[PDB]
């Protein structure tokens, strides 16, 4: 059947983007500015060891089990006059969570065992640089159910509810625990788990609550 | 414009 491809890039200069564009024109590949459920490939700017910075496209590419590949894939494919294999250029890590964690590969191979399967997540209060609905999409892609209001968690013993907050975007986030029994964690719990494609322990991300 | 980074 058909090859299926639709590409975005992340962290590229306009000159580097124009090489992607030339590569996409040569091989007849769709290239868009925004990531969507159609996207198959995220082309990250990396160093020579395939380490990138963490952008929203990085997180969403990993979350969707997409090909998250170095820009070197493009440059080397131009030089070789053919589309090279993605496995040879896959992003290995990032400047926050580790240079060789292999989160992208882990996610691509783990879509039948998603990191937040069995969790219900409320993305609560203000976020910066990342609209609430994009954080909600990210966690859904990773197998969580999303709730919009605390009240609508529910229900018995095995849950498990989790409230995610970005304190520095905000007082109020210290009094959530007096209302519901769910652990309250920083947004870094989500981002770190997604980049590593490994559900992190809550402990270091818990936001101390007023008794 | 410029994509935000998450340090």
């Amino acid at each position: 059947v058909n090859k299926r491809m639709s590409m975005v890039v992340s962290g590229l200069t306009p000159e580097e983007f124009m090489l992607v564009y030339k590569f996409a024109r040569k091989h007849h590949i769709t290239l868009t500015n925004l990531i969507t459920e159609e996207t198959t490939h995220v082309v990250m700017k990396t160093d020579a060891e395939f380490v990138c910075e963490r952008t929203l496209k990085y997180f969403l590419g990993i979350a969707g089990g997409k090909w998250v590949v170095s820009y070197f894939w493009v440059t080397q494919s131009i030089k070789e006059r053919k589309m090279l294999n993605e496995h040879d250029f896959e992003v290995r890590g990032d400047v926050v969570n580790g240079r060789n964690h292999q989160g992208p590969k882990r996610a691509r191979e783990s879509q039948d065992r998603k990191i937040f399967r069995g969790l219900e997540i409320c993305c609560y209060g203000p976020f910066t640089n990342m609209p609430t609905d994009q954080l909600e999409w990210m966690v859904q892609l990773c197998g969580a159910s999303v709730v919009k209001e605390l009240s609508s968690f529910t229900l018995g013993t095995g849950v498990h509810p989790i409230v995610v907050v970005q304190p520095d975007a905000w007082n109020g986030f210290h009094a959530i625990g007096q209302m519901c029994e769910a652990p309250v964690v920083t947004r870094e719990w989500v981002l770190d788990s997604v980049a590593l494609y490994q559900c992190q322990e809550l402990d270091t991300y818990l936001i101390p609550q007023i008794p | 414009a410029c994509s935000p980074q998450f340090g």
